[PDB]
């Protein structure tokens, strides 16, 4: 084998795609006989249906030449012989992250910036929308680190992998906020085994993923499944066949319409593996088989890459689910599922077949040259790839990856990190107390439409996230120390929030159970994205998505993070309908005022914050002729029905201008409260004032 | 029980710390030395109410410092065997129950908790609850407990309570 | 110490940690100064005391107004070749700052070493960084540092400025593209300091060749008001057998093994623990003016002491003035 007739190593990669599948998506009646059960075949030498016999025998022979070689001698020759080996993981936890960095460049950012069929981005970082993704068989989540690092918090990841030495090392995400990721191990959630091949893990994960994606599914799935086949490397395809099927079935289970899929595979000689690729070609707008230069040249590792999940894939999903049940029934028997599509159907698509053969034979030819090159670099130890450092620098430049070492974050103290995150904003802005709402200050809530309101359940605090459980709170006074938060919860680094701590009582009296929860009032920085200058509702839109991003529903032992329910001030009437007199554990049987949330939980309210969302000289009126709200500039006298950019109240104006209507003793806000103090504003006084000033 | 008693304690003043005002130094020294302490005979020394009497200062022979016997009204607390006391739950465990009475940690083992109040980690706070889900003893609750016995360790008391008799549990 | 200039970030300026490039930049400075020891080669001035001020009468002197700034030697070696050196030996590459050769405007300067300060300035209410060139060590390998301070002062004018001005006249240099303004500190004969008096003091510069290291004849004068020392603040309860274990704020200086001084610890002083505290002197006491976020360690011991030697035997705002005026006759 002349390996010296190889093309000069390059950072420029070419993609060949399958043609566009012109056949309809197979239905339950068409697929009804496609599942052929035969004898368990553990022979790869005669799998010539989609590759020339001479090339198949040549690549198998070139693999088996290493069976007599010391693994450390092979590994050292391979490290000298591979032009791309100096890329490694760069600053990421492993070299798998760099495969996703490479492929997300080669595929036009379709994973990190997915598009509709009109080429428009499906996720905009300024709008309330998150990039949902999934990562399966993916421990320790190197692929996930690149995606989370690339999109910061504007992404939410869902993970499933086998429990054990190869579980998710979320602690080792030095470049990404691990709080934006949620591992789920199938049946039982956090306590499951994570077996992708097992159907129950697939089902529980499937329901969980759809629920955590507004019942739409993820924008894309990544799948990097593989296990050790030490001393059986030639049988890697046949051994991994059920894992390949379960990753493809997972794509059809949780990827949204128009979504994308990427899966690791090995060899694709068997009619079983080719029939699985044919089903993906039916189910997606475009499919390709691709080996990135970050994959080692001498191994069978390649990726199937699928773009645009079609509508009507349900029958193919439910077929592959039945085939997985059949494979599980045939475990440890002399029988196996040998076909999932008939050979006559696959070979009837000549355009699919001509790509499949050409993809296999091209891969075999390159793998044979790369195996012969490693063998020569074992025999002669003076051989080296001189361009490895040049090629590395060009690949990192091309893919937009900074050339920096993996450094454990740095440990910043919460005070120094707060000064970094505020970027020279005056610290005194964080010390401002709310104006109390009283009969003397009631006029300040004019004009009513400029305001939002929310029910408070504790004193307001600042909260900083330094990563994982390194969460600290501060009470806004320059004299006060940052205090470590004693709650079982996790937040991405570079997070700065305005919060309160609210205990959520469940039930009443002796049976009552109260759980404290983090309640976000407003947001400044979300995983290194500054949002302080965005409109209060717009900042809250980013805040609401963030709570889901850091959510952990498989972990009922964790303390919840929530966003406060924000009301329009002209709709404060809707708050009092959620006030109830409940028997709290320890109140000697005396009912206490309780605000009931969106779930079956309540807290004791302390009062109501009133926050200005419109900046001076602007204010919001209501046009009786147009039946629409409008912005009015008090200085220029201009009027518009669109939001002026200079009318936006940033965080510092919202925080400084805030009022607080305290709900202590003598204040009537629910009809069961007696007696009322005449010097204190009731619900009726505040609602009457609001009604007079709506018009 | 929260107690208002009179206690006697002797203060040692080196002549460096006499000052122009001598008695205020002794008052600050007493407010430093015995506040927040715990003794086995007198319990949790919460605060000193009113420093009543300042004794005559006996110059110790050979020593330099003067010694002041001081009587003082003081607010203290002592835990007692069998006293039913209100408490704040801090932690519910499968082995027992960490509650607090003032600064006192109180540990109520589940073996002296009746068979109705089972433990649940599956609730999002791990709690004590019945199968009727009526009496829910969880974190930050107001409960009542009967103090069986107290153990003082390292100049501070912790206690053990129970819920076996009637009318014990959640308020 | 990667803060380049504190109070602003500046375009293109970047610390240099590349091992081959840094060892070069530093090496070449030692070289150009004819410098002995480790660290910064730059001439180091000393504080005027009642003994020093006698030198203003022994030989000729020039004077200028110190502003607090940061000390940077600028090494102009080539085209994008410009670098900056710290009191620390920290090296920074500067990007779009270009120095034309006075003879041939197409050419650039090489083997040139400048001395000066980085100062922030005010016009529009916003920060404009400036590099002030107060001395020149080498030009084209020409050893202009061994020349006379007026010679060197002139050199800086026609060799490093007029050229950068000409090329700005033509639009080959848009002043706007360059990270900072570049200017020479004007110096005055001794007799003119009476008309003059963020400017924190005076600098008295001798007429002789440039010398690296401690220069006993270059005198920095500060009004005794602004005298300040940076201590690390350590407060500990102090009543082992003592009746009152009152916590006491101790002040620490670099090089000294035990406590330098004591400060009375305020309610506010406490949160500054382990952090550099900046103190003035007033009443036979130390006082807390501010916090510094730019250092994790105090002043050198001998620095603190030469602060004291300055405060107790001071050169007064008025003492200096009589001394100058008499000699102006």
């Amino acid at each position: 084998v002349d390996w010296r007739d190889e093309p000069e190593p390059s950072a420029c990669e070419q993609v060949s795609w399958f043609p566009e599948c012109t056949t309809e998506i197979p239905d339950t009646q068409e697929m009804s006989d496609w599942m052929v059960v035969g004898k368990r075949k553990m022979i790869i030498e005669d799998e010539t249906e989609f590759c020339g016999e001479e090339l198949l025998h040549s690549v198998l022979q070139c693999k088996s030449v290493f069976d007599v070689l010391d693994g450390e001698e092979m590994r050292r020759a391979r490290t000298r012989a591979n032009p791309y080996e100096m890329i490694r993981g760069v600053f990421f936890l492993n070299r798998a992250a760099m495969k996703m960095a490479n492929m997300d460049f080669v595929f036009d950012r379709m994973f990190t910036n997915p598009r509709d069929s009109y080429g428009k981005p499906l996720v905009k970082d300024r709008e309330a929308e998150l990039l949902y993704f999934a990562d399966v068989c993916a421990g320790p989540g190197g692929f996930s680190e690149y995606v989370l690092w690339r999109k910061k918090w504007h992404a939410k990841g869902f993970g499933m992998t086998l429990k054990g030495p190869n579980d998710f090392k979320l602690e080792d995400f030095y470049s990404a906020s691990s709080e934006l990721f949620e591992p789920y191990y199938g049946e039982g959630g956090i306590d499951g085994d994570g077996d992708i091949t097992r159907p129950e893990n697939i089902s529980a994960f499937r329901n969980f993923v759809l629920d955590n994606t507004d019942r739409k599914g993820v924008h894309f799935l990544m799948a990097d499944g593989g296990f050790s086949v030490e001393g059986q490397e030639n049988l890697q395809e046949i051994l991994s066949k059920q894992l390949l099927l379960c990753q493809f079935l997972m794509a059809l289970s949780i990827v949204r319409t128009g979504g994308h899929f990427i899966c690791k595979t090995f060899d694709l000689f068997t009619p079983f593996s080719v029939g699985l690729v044919y089903l993906l070609y039916c189910c997606f707008e475009r499919v390709c088989l691709f080996k990135p230069i970050t994959s080692r040249p001498a191994n069978s590792e390649r990726y199937v890459v699928c773009k645009g999940l079609k509508v009507g894939i349900d029958d193919v999903r439910d077929y592959l689910f039945a085939v997985n049940i059949k494979l599980n029934q045939l475990r440890n028997t002399d029988s196996d599922v040998n076909l999932v599509v008939p050979l006559e159907v696959i070979k009837g698509d000549h355009e699919f077949t001509d790509y499949m053969i050409r993809s296999n034979e091209s891969h075999c030819s390159l793998q044979i040259k790369a195996l012969a090159k490693i063998h020569a670099f074992v025999q002669d130890t003076t051989l080296s790839e001189p361009r490895q450092a040049e090629i590395r620098k060009e690949c990192l430049r091309l893919w937009g990856i900074p050339d920096q070492a993996r450094v454990a974050p740095s440990s910043s103290d919460p005070k120094s990190k707060f000064f970094e995150l505020i970027q020279g904003t005056e610290i005194d802005i964080f010390s401002y107390k709310p104006t109390l709402l009283t009969s003397k200050t009631l006029e300040k809530i004019r004009p009513v439409f400029d305001y939002r309101c929310m029910v408070s359940g504790s004193e307001q605090k600042f909260l900083i996230g330094l990563g994982k459980s390194q969460i600290y709170t501060w009470d806004g006074r320059q004299s006060d120390r940052w205090i470590k938060l004693d709650l079982k919860t996790e937040l991405p680094r570079d997070t700065l929030l305005s919060v309160e701590i609210v205990h959520e009582l469940k039930g009443e009296g002796k049976a009552q159970r109260k759980i404290s929860a983090i309640h976000i009032l407003d947001v400044l920085v979300l995983n290194g994205t500054d949002v302080r200058e965005q409109h209060f509702n717009q900042r809250i839109q980013l805040a609401e998505k963030f709570v889901k991003a850091v959510s952990k529903p498989s972990r009922p032992d964790m303390n919840p993070i929530r966003v406060k329910e924000v009301y329009r001030l002209e709709e404060m009437e809707k708050i009092f309908v959620r006030l109830e007199m409940k028997i709290i554990k320890g109140s000697s049987g005396t009912p206490k005022l309780s605000y009931t949330g969106r779930d079956d939980r309540h807290f004791v309210p302390m009062g109501l914050y009133i926050v200005r969302t419109v900046n001076e000289p602007w204010t919001m009126g209501f046009s009786k002729s147009f039946k629409k709200k409008f912005f009015y500039n008090k200085k220029t006298k201009d009027s518009t029905f669109d939001l002026p950019a200079d009318s936006i109240a940033p965080f510092h104006i919202c925080y400084y201008g805030r009022l607080f209507w305290e709900w202590g003793d003598g204040i009537r806000v629910h009809d069961s409260q007696k007696p009322q103090d005449q010097d204190k504003l009731s619900k009726e006084d505040v609602l009457s004032f609001i009604q007079m000033h709506r018009a | 029980m929260f107690y208002h008693i009179s206690l006697e304690h002797e203060i040692l003043l080196h002549p460096r710390y006499f000052g122009p005002n001598l008695l205020n130094t002794v008052k600050q020294k007493l407010f430093t030395e015995v506040e927040g302490t715990c003794t086995g005979k007198y319990g949790f020394v919460i605060a000193v109410t009113t420093i009543d009497n300042i004794g005559a200062g006996v110059i110790q022979p050979g020593r330099g410092f003067v010694l002041y016997p001081v009587k003082y009204k003081a607010i203290v607390f002592r835990p007692f065997k069998g006293e039913v006391v209100d408490a704040v739950v801090t932690q519910v465990n499968k082995v027992g129950l960490f509650t607090e009475i003032g600064p006192m940690s109180c540990f109520i083992s589940r073996h002296s908790i009746p068979s109705e109040m089972e433990f649940d980690p599956n609730s999002n706070p791990p709690c004590y609850k019945t199968m009727d889900e009526d009496i829910v003893i969880q974190q930050d609750d107001e409960i009542r407990l009967k103090i069986v016995g107290t153990r003082v360790d390292k100049n501070d008391i912790f206690a053990i309570g129970s819920l076996m008799d009637d009318y014990l549990g959640l308020v | 110490g990667a803060i380049f200039l504190e109070g602003v970030t500046v375009k293109g300026v970047t610390q240099v940690t590349t091992q081959p490039k840094l060892g070069e930049v530093q090496q070449k400075c030692h070289q150009f100064c004819g410098w002995e020891g480790s660290g910064f080669p730059g001439a180091q001035p000393v504080s005027m005391d009642k003994q020093n001020i006698k030198l203003l009468d022994l030989k000729p002197y020039k004077v200028s107004w110190k502003a607090d700034g940061t000390r940077y030697m600028m090494l102009i070696d080539g085209t994008n070749e410009v670098f900056m050196i710290d009191r620390d030996n920290s090296v920074f590459h500067v990007s779009n700052l270009e120095f034309p050769f006075r003879k041939d405007l197409r050419m650039h300067l090489s083997n040139t070493l400048l001395d000066g300060e980085m100062i922030i300035d005010r016009v529009n209410g916003q920060a404009v960084p400036r590099y002030l060139i107060y001395d020149i060590i080498k030009f084209n390998s020409q050893p202009v540092g061994d020349c006379d301070f007026n010679v060197r002062l002139q050199c800086i004018e026609r060799e490093i400025i007029s050229p950068r001005h000409e090329k700005m006249k033509t639009g080959l240099i848009d002043k706007t593209q360059e990270p900072f303004s570049v200017r020479n500190k004007p110096f005055f004969d001794i007799c003119t300091s009476r008309k003059l008096l963020e400017m924190d003091g005076l600098i008295f510069q001798p007429t002789g060749k440039y010398k690296p290291g401690r220069c006993d004849d270059i005198l920095k004068w500060k009004p005794p008001s602004l005298n300040s020392v940076d201590f690390r603040l350590k407060i500990t309860r102090m009543g082992g057998e003592g009746l009152l274990p009152q916590n006491v704020g101790l002040l620490y200086v670099g090089g000294y093994e035990r406590p330098f001084a004591q400060i009375k610890v305020t309610k506010e002083l406490k949160q500054y623990d382990n952090k550099i505290i900046e103190c003035k002197f007033e009443n036979n006491s130390w006082v807390f003016m501010r916090q510094r976020t730019d250092k994790s360690f105090p002043n050198a011991y001998n620095t603190a002491m030469a602060v004291c030697n300055s405060i107790s035997n001071p050169v007064t705002k008025e003492m200096l003035f009589e001394f100058i005026d008499r000699c102006t006759a």
